C-alpha cells in the first residue's frame, strides 16, 4: 500500500550503534517478544 | 600444582605449571601447546619406575584409580593424547591433582588434568623419561 | 575511531555461533563488553593463549601492532563515556584480587591506563561475601538492570575480571502510548503470540535492500546513537544473518534517506544469559581455558587459568526509547 506498511511481526535482527565510534554496543534477535 | 621427590634432592613435576630451590630443568623437548613431554626436574636448597604400567594395574593418588586402555583414552579426549600420555580414573579432583603411584613407583604426572569421579585423568608416562631423568640428576 | 571494523566483525562472528546454538530462543548480547573483558585479559597473557584471544576478537596480528589494539580500546572506552548530554552511556572495568596474590606490576598499571580499570581486593574464602561485592558493583553500574551476575563463585578463585555497560536513550521521534494496540507476532509456522505493538504513521529512515532480502529501519536516539532493525523477507532470515558485514552497516549509517511509511514495532523486554566457553572455543579461544594456558603475565605466584566466562544482557524497548545493560564475569583459578 501507500505509504508502505512495514510490520515487525515475525523474527528480526537488530543492532544498537554509537555514532562517533561507529561501534556495536548491543546486538540481538527477537523470536518471541514474550519468551520467558 | 605439586611435585614429587624421587630422592633426597630432586623433585620431579610437570612442565606446564612453571613460567607460563636452586634450579629448574624443563624437558628439552617440552611442547607448551600439546603438553607433550610435560615434565621437569627441580633441585632443592616414591621412586622412579622400571616398567610402564598397563591397563588394569592398581595405583593411587587417597582415592585409587585404574589405568584405562589407550583406546578409551584416545577417544574421550580426542586429538589431545600423545604417545607419552595415559588416562587414569573412571569411564572429582580438578585439573591439578596428585601423581599416579602404582606400587611405590611414580608412574604418572598430571598434564591436561585429573578428571572427575562423577563421570578420567590425563597423565604423562614417567616410565618414558627415566633415562633422561637419571642422566640429568647424575650430571647435575 | 577504528578497531571498530574488528569489533563489528566480532559481533557478527559471535552472533552466528549463538544462532547456531539455538534458533528458537531470543538473543541479546553486548560485543563491546565481551570484547573488552577479553582484550583486557590478554594484557597479562603470553604466547599463544594471547594470540588465540586477540585473533578470536577478529584482529589480524600481522597487520595491526599489539600496542595499537590496546590504544584502540583505551580511546574507544574514553569516547563511549563522554556522550551528548541527552544520551546516557557508561562502562566500567574492575579487577577483583584476593588478599596476598602478588600481581605483576606492569599488568596492574596497564589495565589501569589502557582500560581505565578499577581494582579491588577481596577474600574469596568468604564466597557469599565476595560474591556479594562483585554483584553490587555490577548492579550499581547497570543501575539495577543486572543484579545477579555471579550465581556461583569458586572457593579457590584467585582473581576475577568484571565489566559492565549501561545505556539509556530517548527516541528522536517517540511513539504515542495511546496508539499502542495489541497485535499478532508470528514466532513461526505454528506459534502466534499477542504483544503490545507500537505504531506510528510518518517519515522514516527505512528502505528495502535486496542485497539482504529485507527492510532496513534506522531510528536515531537523541544524542550520539542509533538503533538498526532488519526485517527479512519470507524465508530469508538465514540469508540476512550471513550477508551482514561491517561495510554494509557503514553504508546505511551515512545516508539519512527518509520516506513515508506506516510502522509497527513491538515493545520488548528480553534477556540473554550465556556461558561463553564453548561458543568462544568455536572461535579459536581454547588455550586460556586449559592447563596449557599462560597467564604468567598476570601473576608469577601461581599458574592460573580461566574457569568461567559468563555474560548477561537485558533490553527494554518502549515508545519513549531504549534501555539496555550488559555485563561480563571472568573467573580465574590455579591449575
Amino acid at each position: 500500500s501507500i505509504p508502505p506498511e512495514v510490520k515487525f511481526n515475525k523474527p528480526f535482527v537488530f543492532l544498537m550503534i554509537e555514532q562517533n565510534t561507529k561501534s556495536p554496543l548491543f546486538m540481538g534477535k527477537v523470536v518471541n517478544p514474550t519468551q520467558k | 600444582c605439586g611435585g614429587s621427590l624421587i630422592n633426597s634432592q630432586w623433585v620431579v613435576s610437570a612442565a606446564h605449571c612453571y613460567k607460563s630451590a636452586s634450579k629448574s630443568i624443563v624437558h628439552p623437548s617440552y611442547n607448551s601447546n600439546t603438553l607433550n613431554n610435560d615434565i621437569m626436574l627441580i633441585k632443592l636448597k616414591i621412586s622412579l619406575p622400571t616398567s610402564c604400567a598397563s591397563a588394569g594395574t592398581q595405583c593411587l593418588i587417597c582415592l585409587k584409580a585404574p589405568i584405562l586402555s589407550d583406546s578409551s583414552c584416545k577417544s574421550a579426549y580426542p586429538g589431545q593424547i600423545t604417545s607419552n600420555m595415559f588416562c587414569a580414573g573412571y569411564l572429582c579432583q580438578g585439573d591439578s591433582g596428585g601423581p599416579v603411584v602404582c606400587s611405590g613407583k611414580l608412574q604418572g604426572i598430571v598434564s591436561w588434568g585429573s578428571g572427575c569421579a562423577q563421570k578420567p585423568g590425563v597423565y604423562t608416562k614417567v616410565c618414558n623419561y627415566v633415562s633422561w631423568i637419571k642422566q640429568t640428576i647424575a650430571s647435575n | 575511531n577504528k578497531i571498530t571494523p574488528n569489533l563489528a566483525e566480532f559481533a557478527f562472528s559471535l552472533y552466528r555461533q549463538l544462532a547456531h546454538q539455538s534458533n528458537s530462543t531470543n538473543i541479546f548480547f553486548s560485543p563491546v563488553s565481551i570484547a573488552t573483558a577479553f582484550a583486557m585479559l590478554s594484557l597479562g597473557t603470553k604466547a599463544d593463549t594471547h594470540d588465540e584471544i586477540l585473533e578470536g576478537l577478529n584482529f589480524n596480528l600481522t597487520e595491526i601492532p599489539e600496542a595499537q589494539i590496546h590504544e584502540g580500546f583505551q580511546e574507544l572506552l574514553r569516547t563511549l563515556n563522554q556522550p551528548d548530554s541527552q544520551l546516557q552511556l557508561t562502562t566500567g572495568n574492575g579487577l577483583f584480587l584476593s588478599e596476598g596474590l602478588k600481581l605483576v606490576d606492569k599488568f596492574l598499571e596497564d589495565v589501569k591506563k589502557l582500560y581505565h580499570s578499577e581494582a579491588f581486593t577481596v577474600n574469596f574464602g568468604d564466597t557469599e561475601e565476595a560474591k556479594k561485592q562483585i554483584n553490587d558493583y555490577v548492579e550499581k553500574g547497570t543501575q539495577g538492570k543486572i543484579v545477579d551476575l555471579v550465581k556461583e563463585l569458586d572457593r579457590d578463585t584467585v582473581f576475577a575480571l568484571v565489566n559492565y555497560i549501561f545505556f539509556k536513550g530517548k527516541w528522536e521521534r517517540p511513539f504515542e502510548v495511546k496508539d499502542t494496540e495489541e497485535e499478532d507476532f508470528h514466532v513461526d509456522q505454528v506459534t502466534t503470540v499477542k504483544v503490545p505493538m507500537m505504531k506510528r504513521l510518518g517519515m522514516f529512515n527505512i528502505q528495502h535492500c535486496k542485497k539482504l532480502s529485507s527492510w532496513v529501519l534506522l531510528m536515531k536516539y537523541l544524542g550520539n546513537a542509533t538503533a538498526i532493525f532488519f526485517l527479512p523477507d519470507e524465508g530469508k532470515l538465514q540469508h540476512l544473518e550471513n550477508e551482514l558485514t561491517h561495510d554494509i552497516i557503514t553504508k546505511f549509517l551515512e545516508n539519512e534517506d527518509r520516506r513515508s511509511a506506516s510502522l509497527h514495532l513491538p515493545k520488548l523486554s528480553i534477556t540473554g544469559t550465556y556461558d561463553l566457553k564453548s561458543v568462544l572455543g568455536q572461535l579459536g579461544i581454547t588455550k586460556v581455558f586449559s592447563n596449557g594456558a599462560d597467564l604468567s603475565g598476570v601473576t608469577e605466584e601461581a599458574p592460573l587459568k580461566l574457569s568461567k566466562a559468563v555474560h548477561k544482557a537485558v533490553l527494554t524497548i518502549d515508545e519513549k526509547g531504549t534501555e539496555a545493560a550488559g555485563a561480563m564475569f571472568l573467573e580465574a583459578i590455579p591449575m
